[PDB]
């Protein structure tokens, strides 16, 4: 699998370099692409790089003020965003492109979302949502972590390291009248459980390069 | 330059087919590409060449190409198939890799679902750090259209109340989520606060109070 980074804030005429590392095969002898989706809008091509040398294709959209480029060691895949504006606010996929009889990728990353806008980045304010033996208890019992006041998107949240994902769903966030968002995670576990195990929410930040392991406890 | 109809819409079991429509430039020349977007995830290969099933890809997908329209097929439709679907190809006439608008698909027929409310009063970390914010959690739901209200001692506020958008599970169920934004002295005012979710005409109203 491929896995992007470098994704967060960048302010109208900023630069921005994303990160893109193969874990398994080596990006020097494939043709890489960069795919980005913006909010609510389609799939649309950035840019591709062929394996021989540094001579890459952009999309009529990106041409120029973007620049693609790999470190040839350490299967690296790099982006150069530079005079950045609110339309390249997107989630930015790496992949490799196959273009031997159609052109289409196979491989996709994860991807990270890029934020263009006039604002300053928050690291969030976790809070723990304690289960109780009433509102938060409908045969088994619900606990979560409130992640508040924090910009831009995105944060993910595991549960004691990924050791728990049964019982888990991360809600949506809300950009608040503040320009601050807000979501929660909780998961539903047998009251009896309570007592004994351990509960940590693994909340992460990459565009603050913030993590909070927040110990939600019974109340 | 790829035009897909921005929703599809058929019953489990039945056969639903996603059009692209293109021009000679594109579908009518070049090798089509079809991709699949569960919610929240990255985008998946669906059918390559035209006609190839990606790995893992079911039968029941199909890949074809008649003049300027390629058409995605899709028999025996399950709930695990509603998602995005975008058509891709090389364009002529630009010098770009084209995608279509994308398509998504809803499978009709799903069964009713009354959502679990769950409310959580402030933290005591949040309370000691002088905020107060109530949170509404609304989970397992089908339809997505719920609406959240706000009581303090059963009178409506409006103030502080951020609503996110009904989101789809990844079990093709909704969720939704509600804050009230509140100061330490205006939770422990009033003797109580409720969440009410309307959800198919009922009503799940969930109370908690600042003397637990």
């Amino acid at each position: 699998q491929l896995l992007e980074s470098g994704g967060g804030l960048v302010q109208p005429g900023g630069s921005l370099r994303l990160s893109c590392a193969a874990s398994g095969f080596t990006f020097r002898y494939e043709v890489a692409a960069w795919v980005r989706q913006a909010p609510g809008k389609g799939l649309e091509w950035v840019s591709a790089i062929s394996g021989p040398a540094p001579k890459g294709y952009y999309a009529d959209s990106v041409k120029g003020r973007f620049t693609i480029s790999r470190d040839n060691s350490k299967n690296t895949l790099y982006l150069q965003m530079n005079s950045l504006r609110a339309e390249d606010t997107a989630v930015y996929y790496c992949a490799r492109l196959r273009a031997d009889l159609g052109l289409y990728m196979d491989l996709w990353g994860r991807g990270t979302l890029v934020t263009v806008s006039s604002a300053s980045t928050k690291g969030p304010s976790v809070f723990p949502l304690a289960p109780s033996s009433k509102s938060t208890s409908g045969g088994t019992a619900a606990l979560g972590c409130l992640v508040k006041d924090y910009f831009p998107e995105p944060v993910t949240v595991s549960w004691n390291s990924g050791a728990l994902t049964s019982g888990v769903h991360t809600f949506p966030a809300v950009l608040q009248s503040s320009g601050l968002y807000s979501l929660s995670s909780v998961v539903t576990v047998p009251s009896s459980s309570l007592g004994t195990q351990t509960y940590i929410c693994n909340v992460n930040h990459k565009p603050s390069n913030t993590k909070v392991d927040k110990r939600v406890e019974p109340k | 330059e790829l035009t897909q109809p921005p929703t599809a819409s058929a019953a489990p079991g039945q056969k639903v087919t996603i059009s692209c429509s293109g021009s000679s430039s594109n579908i009518g020349n070049h090798y089509v590409s079809w991709y699949q977007q569960l919610p929240g995830t990255a985008p998946k290969l669906l059918i390559y060449d035209t006609t190839v099933l990606s790995s893992g890809i079911p039968d029941r997908f199909s890949g074809s190409k008649s003049g300027t329209s390629a058409t995605l097929g899709i028999t025996g439709l399950q709930t695990g198939d509603e998602a995005d679907y975008y058509c891709g190809t090389w364009d002529e006439l630009t010098s770009n890799l084209v995608f279509g608008g994308g398509t998504k698909l809803t499978v009709l027929g799903q069964p009713k679902a009354a959502p679990s409310v769950t409310l959580f009063p402030p933290s005591s970390e949040e309370l000691q750090a002088n905020k107060a914010t109530l949170v509404c959690l609304i989970s397992d739901f089908y339809p997505g259209a719920v609406t959240v209200a706000w009581k303090a001692d059963s009178s409506p506020v409006k103030a502080g109340v951020e609503t996110t958008t009904p989101s789809k599970q990844s079990n093709n169920k909704y969720a939704a989520s509600s804050y009230l934004s509140l100061t330490p002295e205006q939770w422990k005012s009033h003797r109580s606060y409720s969440c009410q979710v309307t959800h198919e005409g009922s009503t799940v109203e969930k109370t908690v109070a600042p003397t637990e």
